[PDB]
């Protein structure tokens, strides 16, 4: 498997979408998002898409700073 | 749009562009300023990406430049509100709402369990102590 | 642990793009004209209801108005403009959402144009 | 513990103090009335296997109160894969000759199931580590139990954020980093074998064991802990095992 790359933030009026590469070939993805001191929250579980809507997580506190991570899983 | 005998009609942005559909020259051709023309042409010729009604499950679309934004109903999320939040009750998702242990079951609802010393409540997700001193609890604070 | 990659940091309030606004209306009150900007709703919800961009930014947000031989600009701390106009002349309008304190992505795209 | 605070009496009820011939050896974690989880390296230089004592309900080493309970250690179980002098598989399961009595000051920490620990507890940011270890890299040990809050890091980040060091031990799948790299807080020598406890929806669980690290609170480094989730099956089977003649038992792993 290969790690996702080119993670990009796409956000307008807070509708926030994380996008990445590349198209999944025999592997799925799962995204996790967190605030500097908060726990990691999982989203878009084992999706085959190359984007993930994180809107519902960032609108909890628009002034916070978030970090996301894209995991690659085989199969 | 122009079809001889509507040419006689004097310039009209309303007519013109709103009205019928116009060309850049035609906006030219009304605004004069370059500047001013592009300003108008920026949105006018960008198209309504919402025409394809991309927002699903009762979502609302809001056009943008070369894109759109979907406002989803509470039980949905995703670029196009395609994601059903109700279909996400799995253990990897915040432990499946389980207080202690979570067990996934394809074809059926996930199930919650508890550590020795505790028992599952009727709410199907909470664990309560079955002994005086269960593990993982601090007496002097309880 | 699986293979993964971290994303750049993201601070919504400071980086989210401002959406395209739309001129709700415009009327004449003698020699002046009022230009009202539609409330731009966001994904932020305040207990079952989408908050407007102003609900979120408050004073951090202003709206700029372009009207018209160059252009004439006007700015407001609200969603309304009250400009002076010459009688018998038809003006055109265009608004833009702005967050002055931002160094980048400080402005939204212009709204569609509307003329008297 | 470096940069931590005193653990209020009774608030670190699962903390265990191990003694060999009466002297402070290492920390440990009580998981039920007869079993204590500690670190394998703590027994590298042990020669008198019958002089091993576990103290529960301890707080202030300078004085004794009615909350302290001592139990002779009847068996020390370590993975046969563990190599003395090294850092991998740094875990030990201890059997108390007689169970301790659970009280307001003596309570076991919950040993979690493997999956719950890997997909849920592993993502809870902060966890608590404690002990009577050194207060400073080369300093003296603590008289009163010290506790500290530390954030967990996935190995990849730990490696990318740590200052490259000559022949540093590899961070295996049986370990995980936690702490700060700014030289302000970290567990330390003497805290080894102690708990890295994670709080989750009203219950605490054992997720790590103080194991090793570059000095203590050294800029560019993180404390390293034994990844308990990898030994759940191993621990359960052994706790159901029958006692043996000798104290030390090098048990096969997996
Ligand atoms: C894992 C192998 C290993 C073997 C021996 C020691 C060892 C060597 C020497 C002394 C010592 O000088 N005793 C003096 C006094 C305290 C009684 C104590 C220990 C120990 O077991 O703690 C350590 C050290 N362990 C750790 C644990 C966590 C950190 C961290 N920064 N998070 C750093 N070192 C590690
Ligand atoms: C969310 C979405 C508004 O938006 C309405 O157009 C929709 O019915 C729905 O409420
Ligand atoms: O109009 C734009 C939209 O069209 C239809 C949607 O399904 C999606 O393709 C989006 O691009
Ligand atoms: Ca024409
Ligand atoms: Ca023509
Ligand atoms: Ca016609
Ligand atoms: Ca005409
Ligand atoms: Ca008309
Ligand atoms: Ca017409
Ligand atoms: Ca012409
Ligand atoms: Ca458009
Ligand atoms: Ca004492």
């Amino acid at each position: 498997t290969v790690a996702a790359y080119n993670l990009t933030w796409k956000s307008t009026n807070f509708k926030t979408i994380l996008e990445w590469e590349p198209k999944p070939v025999n592997q799925v993805y799962t995204v996790q998002i967190s605030t500097k001191s908060g726990d990691w929250k999982s989203k878009c579980f084992y999706t085959t898409d190359t984007e993930c809507d994180l809107t519902d997580e960032i609108v909890k506190d628009v002034k916070q700073t978030y970090l996301a991570r894209v995991f690659s899983y085989p199969a | 749009a122009n079809a001889f005998l509507e040419e006689l009609r004097p310039g009209s942005l309303e007519r013109e562009c709103k009205e019928e559909q116009c060309s850049f020259e035609e906006a030219r051709e009304i605004f004069k300023d370059a500047e001013r023309t592009k300003l108008f042409w920026i949105s006018y010729s960008d198209g309504d990406q919402c025409a394809s009604s991309p927002c699903q499950n009762g979502g609302s679309c809001k056009d943008q430049l070369q894109s759109y934004i979907c406002f989803c109903l509470p039980a949905f999320e995703g670029r196009n509100c395609e994601t059903h939040k109700d279909d996400q009750l799995i253990c990897v998702n915040e432990n499946g709402g389980c207080e202690q242990y979570c067990s996934d079951h394809t074809g059926t609802k996930r199930s919650c369990r508890c550590h020795e010393g505790y028992s599952l409540l009727a709410d199907g997700v909470s664990c309560t102590p079955t002994v005086e001193y269960p593990c993982g609890k601090i007496p002097i604070l309880e | 642990e699986p293979l993964y990659e971290n994303s750049p940091e993201f601070t919504p309030y400071l980086e989210t793009n401002l959406g395209q606004p739309t001129i709700q209306s415009f009327e004449q009150v003698g020699t002046k004209v009022n230009v009202t900007v539609e409330d731009e709703r966001t994904l932020v919800r305040r207990n079952n209801t989408f908050l407007s961009l102003r609900d979120v930014f408050g004073k951090d947000l202003i709206y700029t108005l372009y009207y018209w031989s160059g252009k004439k600009t006007a700015k407001t701390n609200t969603n309304e403009f009250l400009i002076d106009v010459d009688k018998g002349e038809n003006y055109c309008f265009s608004v833009q959402a702005v967050i002055p304190s931002r160094t980048v992505n400080r402005k939204s795209t212009d709204s569609p144009v509307e003329c008297m | 513990i470096v940069g931590g605070k005193v653990c209020p009496k009774g608030e670190c009820p699962w903390q265990v103090l191990l003694l060999v011939n009466g002297a402070q050896l290492c920390g440990g974690t009580l998981i039920n009335t007869i079993w204590v989880v500690s670190a394998a390296h703590c027994f590298d230089k042990i020669k008198n296997w019958r002089n091993l004592i576990a103290v529960l309900g301890e707080h202030d080493l300078s004085e004794h109160d009615g909350d302290e309970q001592s139990r002779r250690v009847a068996q020390v179980i370590i993975p046969s894969t563990y190599v003395p002098g090294t850092t991998n598989h740094d875990i030990a399961l201890l059997r108390l000759h007689q169970p301790v009595v659970l009280t307001d000051h003596v309570v076991p920490l919950c040993l979690p199931e493997r999956t719950f620990s890997e997909r849920t507890l592993a993502f809870v940011r902060f966890s608590l580590v404690s002990g009577w270890g050194q207060l400073l890299d080369r300093g003296a040990t603590a008289l009163e139990l010290m506790v500290l809050n530390v954030p967990r890091l996935m190995t990849q980040d730990c490696l990318q954020q740590s200052r490259k060091v000559g022949d540093s031990p590899n961070i295996t799948e049986y370990m995980f980093c936690a702490g700060y790299s700014d030289g302000s807080k970290d567990s330390c020598k003497g805290d080894s074998g102690g708990p890295h406890a994670t709080h989750y929806r009203g219950t605490w669980y054992l997720t790590g064991i103080v194991s090793w690290g570059q000095g203590c609170a050294t800029v560019g480094h993180f404390g390293v802990y034994t990844r308990v989730s990898q030994y759940i099956e191993w621990l359960q089977k052994l706790m159901r095992s029958e006692p043996r003649p000798g104290v030390l038992l090098r048990a096969p792993f997996p």
